[PDB]
RNA sequence: GCCGCG
């Protein structure tokens, strides 16, 4: 009892723009799946993004390199805004080595196996004294939102070296997304709408595909509607007492009064723990003097005692 | 503390500090100094017959007492006289309608009442007094971005507050620029002016990232290329928060 | 949009400034979007310089006399690929841009000449029920930050 | 002692009873409470732990 | 005084003083409602104003 | 465009100005003193200025004339401003007159009233002479505020 | 890492009545909350299968405004009645019924003629109570399977002013939702902190559990992407 | 002592 949108006439008006048009809708879903759509593909769409750089001479991002005209944070800058595509692979490593006068734009990065440049007039620095060069290691990842180069924290854990100049990543190829919805061209219907969807992106994705990857994003996401349904810690504890190395006479009595894990013995207070039979003036400073032994003093209070 | 009528174009009426100081801090406007002894003067037009000519004499705030002065947005005729026979001025610290022939001194322009500072809000006259000083008072604190960004809607004193407040790069004896870094601009000094002997090259050295006083950084980045003729009082590179020689 | 904010502080305070700063930003914007369009599409230069030109001879007995024919091709454009970005339109202080300069700019670059245009929800894509102002405000970040405070 | 200052900004999602606090902030006027849980739940026995 | 003090201020005022006015001509005039709840179906959808 | 500035103002503004030229050639005359015609110049200056709030008022009020099913008929305006006004959000009709009406008789040099009036509000804009009048009453309540 | 999205997990669900509920769902990424929300909203609300009343049809008086002959309740409040009763059609699109009825007593919905595809949901739901003392009132409706809402604008239908006089053009509210709403807030799971939090509010006339409401319009909206989902399918 | 913030 409900026609099912199918894509078709897909448009490209250039490089960048795209438009996309979904025929037979019924009255009101038009609205309903361009909303969901934009929100989707302005939200989360993969994408590739540089993360870092590593030229020669460069130290900081806040430095100058002697023959390039711009700072080296307008570099990164310059950078930031550059596009690729790469099949099959996230952590693509990208050299740039020019030498000589004038603009040094993408298009004269060393060619990768598989790393398709979208812009090759996009420039990025300029080189203005003859015997001047610019050499650089630029790496780019795969991702999927917004992620500031200052919130990553887990690339922390091996050290980088000093040059290893870190770039916020924008990992998203959508850049504007609007729609509208129209009559349809059906006669035989008594009244159809079409909904079409003009996207402009960085040129990376292919907008088949990001309309496709839209359109499995939300019916992943409502598959969890289609079936509602559903209506004492410290290593030093918790071990045996018989590691303490007590004496002969505090074997017999610790076990008299059923402690059995050193954890259960430093709830004790002194003035109970005076009160069980022979225990022994002495032979109580005995078994304080071992637990301070271990930076335990006896008297603490904990939460819980599980049987382990 | 408060805004005397003789205050009109020598200091401004709207840029002042907020809670204690009001009154006591105030700002010159754009076209004040100073006389000989030290009074505060203005420029002000004559006016000879019922023409409006060129000359511009300064006139103090005793001087201003005696004299018939016109306002600013006084329509004129292509032979300077007045299109209106009737038009305002200000007597003696009052404002009032006088005759065509009455009037001794116009206004040289209508930026002479408000400081440097307040003559930068575009739209001023469509704003309270107050908030105007609050807004005059708050550009101040505004910190340099990492890139500048002209305004949109400006005035066209940002040129002289740029050129004027020295951050900027100004070439003194322009010729055609001959090299360009991140750091240094060389340039060749034309022919046409030329200290005989040794020949002459002009070598301005951008200051890099350098703390200011309020810990913002401090930097210059070229604005010429390669071979680009330059003239004499161009800029050659924008300090902080200056885009092209204009304020941003 | 980048930046919302309320309308209740516009009249208690008595800043029409910002309302008729934000109308002339959108229509310096638009004129700028009108020649990015216009350099995109790589036309020729003559129609390029008559419609800087035009953008230029506007107003009511301006002193700006701005003419391009003294300019050759190539500084024209690159003053176009200087003003895509928008045209930075300037008032002086005390006579600056009447209403009818703003209403005629914004008509030049194609905008609505009341400086509303109709908003769109983000999160419900439902129309808002009456047309909002939107334009261009030049704004600044005070040197008050939490991270000092 | 045990206080703290900060600007304030609008929260509309907020009950009547309720206010926002950062967790900078927290973690900070409620370190002796912090220090008391630790060794409450066994996690850290001595207070330098 | 003993008036409240926690009110409704700025834009809340805005809001429910925009909800609750009328105009001669809108969608919907002198329609049947059997509710509050038919009130917001019928608004938020879209037939009525 | 959302303060509507009342048509009759510039009509209002001429009248005032012709009776203020009237009671400047009777004081010509030498029948009246300074003391009578001051006074009687604000007097006329104040009432100006109540009609003329009093005319953007009515257009504003209920600006929107709507048809419905049968001929037309007038109701209250949805005019932003006048629906801040009136909803007591923000703003009250002293503010509305200032943004549409003309600003209004006001000095405070030193408490006295100056003659002549600022005839232009917030939409149209203020010539140096009117800026520097507000000025003085502005600086005077900042400062006032403040101590 | 990338294509692998939040689920939401341990849906929450606090049953209230028979025909009220409000459904909790944490966490999802961020802004999908909004947008899982209007868009199950707005189908709930605009295009659902159901069943309501359409045409009615009273012996006597048969005018817009009419004397009601005494029935203490005017044919507004009549109309407004058997508005909201609900009913349950099955393997039928349109079908009559017809109320007869005399003596003194309220006549509810109960006293309505019975037939074996039409389940009626509020037998007890009252349309008035009687004519004033006693006398008969004898009225014949029907009813029509549709989708949405849609009020009675114009009949256009039969020829000049039969069907109106023989419906009265009550208004139809097909979609058995009588009121969706939905709130988006805060919600965190790890070290993540802008997660989002749906709660969904739903109240239903009856003929449909409102987790039976929610779980049809998912599958619809699923559905609805077939041509896009099919090829580019996991499984 | 000065400057600024509400």
């Amino acid at each position: 009892e409900f026609l099912k949108p199918r894509l078709v006439d897909i448009e490209q008006v250039s490089s960048t723009h795209a438009k996309v048009t979904l025929e037979p809708l019924e009255r009101g879903f038009g609205h309903t799946l361009g909303n969901a759509l934009r929100r989707i593909l302005l939200s989360s769409m993969p994408g590739c993004a540089v993360t870092e750089v590593e030229i020669d001479g460069v130290l900081h991002e806040y430095s100058t390199k002697e023959g390039v005209q711009e700072d080296i944070l307008e570099i990164l800058l310059n950078l930031k805004g550059l596009a690729v595509r790469v099949q099959g692979k996230d952590e693509v490593i990208l050299t740039l080595n020019k030498s000589g006068i004038g603009p040094v734009t993408a298009a004269d990065i060393t060619h990768d196996g598989d790393v398709e440049i979208v812009k090759p007039q996009h420039v990025i620095c300029h080189l203005t004294d003859e015997n001047a060069s610019i050499s650089m290691r630029i790496k780019v990842q795969r991702g999927r939102g917004y992620v500031p180069a200052s919130t990553r924290i887990h690339s922390e854990e091996d050290e980088r070296p000093i040059g290893r100049l870190l770039v916020d990543a924008c990992y998203s190829p959508v850049e504007r997304i609007a729609y509208n919805v129209e009559a349809a061209r059906v006669e035989q219907r008594t009244d159809l709408d079409k909904l079409v969807i003009e996207m402009e992106t960085n040129g990376t994705i292919d907008p088949e595909e990001a309309i496709r990857r839209a359109a499995t994003i939300l019916a992943e996401q409502l598959e969890a509607f289609v079936d509602l349904r559903d209506v004492e810690f410290d290593p030093i504890l918790l071990r045996p007492v018989d590691d303490l190395e007590l004496t002969v006479r505090s074997a017999n009595c610790l076990k008299a009064e059923a402690i059995h894990y050193i954890g259960d013995l430093v709830q004790r207070t002194e003035v109970e723990l005076l009160k069980t039979p022979n225990l022994g003036k002495k032979s109580l400073t005995e078994i304080k003097d071992v637990l301070a032994s271990r930076g335990l003093s006896l008297g603490m209070r904990l939460e819980n005692w599980p049987p382990a | 503390r408060d805004v005397h009528p003789t205050h009109y174009g020598r200091v401004c009426p709207i840029e002042t500090p907020e809670g204690p100081n009001i009154g006591l801090i105030n700002s010159l406007s754009v076209y004040a100094q100073t006389n000989e002894y030290g009074f505060l003067e203005t420029p002000y037009r004559k006016v000879t017959d019922g023409v409006v000519t060129d000359e511009i004499h300064y006139l103090s705030a005793i001087e201003e007492g005696n004299y018939v002065i016109a306002q600013a947005n006084s329509n004129l005729d292509e032979e300077g006289h007045f299109v209106e026979d009737l038009v305002t001025c200000r007597s003696k610290g009052e404002s009032s309608l006088f005759s065509r022939d009455q009037v001794d001194y116009m206004d040289v322009s209508t930026q002479q009442v408000v400081s440097v500072g307040a003559s930068l809000i575009p739209f001023l006259e469509h704003d309270d007094a107050n908030r105007a000083l609050m807004g005059a008072n708050m550009q101040r604190q505004a910190v340099p971005t990492l890139r500048a960004d002209k305004p949109l809607v400006g005035t066209g004193m940002e040129r002289a507050v740029a050129v004027d407040s020295g951050v900027t790069a100004v070439a003194k004896r322009g010729g055609v620029v001959q090299y360009v870094d991140a750091s240094r601009i060389v340039i060749k000094v034309n022919e046409d002016e030329m200290y005989p002997g040794e020949a002459g090259i002009d070598i301005y050295n951008l200051t890099k990232y350098t703390r200011s006083n309020q810990n913002t950084c401090i930097n210059q980045m070229p604005c010429v290329s390669l071979g680009e003729p330059v003239e004499r009082g161009d800029v050659l590179a924008d300090g902080p928060s200056t885009d092209l020689g204009e304020l941003a | 949009v980048d930046i919302v904010l309320n309308p209740l502080g516009v009249p208690s305070r008595m800043n029409i400034g910002q309302i008729l700063e934000t109308h002339l930003g959108m229509a310096a914007k638009g004129i700028g979007d009108k020649i990015n369009a216009m350099l995109k599409q790589q036309q020729e230069v003559a129609k390029l310089r008559e419609f800087i030109q035009r953008a230029y001879d506007l107003g009511a007995d301006v002193r700006q006399k701005v003419d391009l024919s003294t300019f050759s091709d190539e500084e024209v454009m690159r003053l176009a690929e200087n003003l895509r970005k928008g045209m930075p339109i300037a008032t002086p202080v005390f006579d600056g841009a009447k209403e009818a300069e703003i209403k005629e700019l914004l008509k030049l670059g194609d905008l609505p000449t009341s400086g509303q245009i109709r908003l769109y929800d983000g999160r419900t894509g439902e129309q808002f029920e009456r047309p909002v102002t939107v334009g261009y405000m030049y704004m600044l970040k005070l040197n008050h930050l939490v991270d000092d405070k | 002692d045990y206080s703290g200052r900060s600007v304030i900004t609008v929260g509309p999602y907020l009950r009547l009873h309720q206010c926002g606090l950062p967790k900078k902030m927290a973690l900070e006027l409620f370190k002796p409470f912090i220090y008391g849980k630790l060794e409450l739940r066994g996690l850290a026995t001595t207070i330098k732990a | 005084n003993g008036e409240p003090i926690i009110v409704p201020s700025q834009d809340v005022v805005l809001g429910l003083y925009y909800m609750t006015r009328d105009c001669v001509n809108a969608k919907g005039e002198g329609m049947v409602l059997t509710g509050p709840k038919e009130a917001e179906r019928l608004y938020r959808s879209g037939l009525a104003s | 465009d959302d303060m509507v500035i009342p048509e009759k103002k510039h009509e209002i503004i001429s009248e005032a100005e012709a009776e203020v030229a009237e009671i400047q050639e009777q004081f010509q005359s030498g029948l009246v003193t300074a003391g009578e015609r001051y006074n009687k110049v604000i007097d006329i200056w104040a009432a100006a200025n109540d009609r003329v709030s009093k005319a953007m008022m009515d257009n504003l009020q209920t600006e929107t004339v709507i048809n419905r099913d049968g001929q037309e008929e007038k109701q209250v305006s949805f005019n932003s401003i006048y629906m801040m006004a009136d909803s007591g959000a923000r703003g009250s009709a002293a503010q509305i007159r200032q943004l549409a009406g003309m600003r209004g008789l006001m000095a405070k040099p030193d408490g006295s009233i100056i003659e002549t009036p600022i005839t232009a509000n917030f939409r149209e804009g203020l010539n140096v002479l009117q800026y520097f009048i507000s000025t003085h009453g502005a600086r005077k309540g900042l400062a006032d505020t403040a101590l």
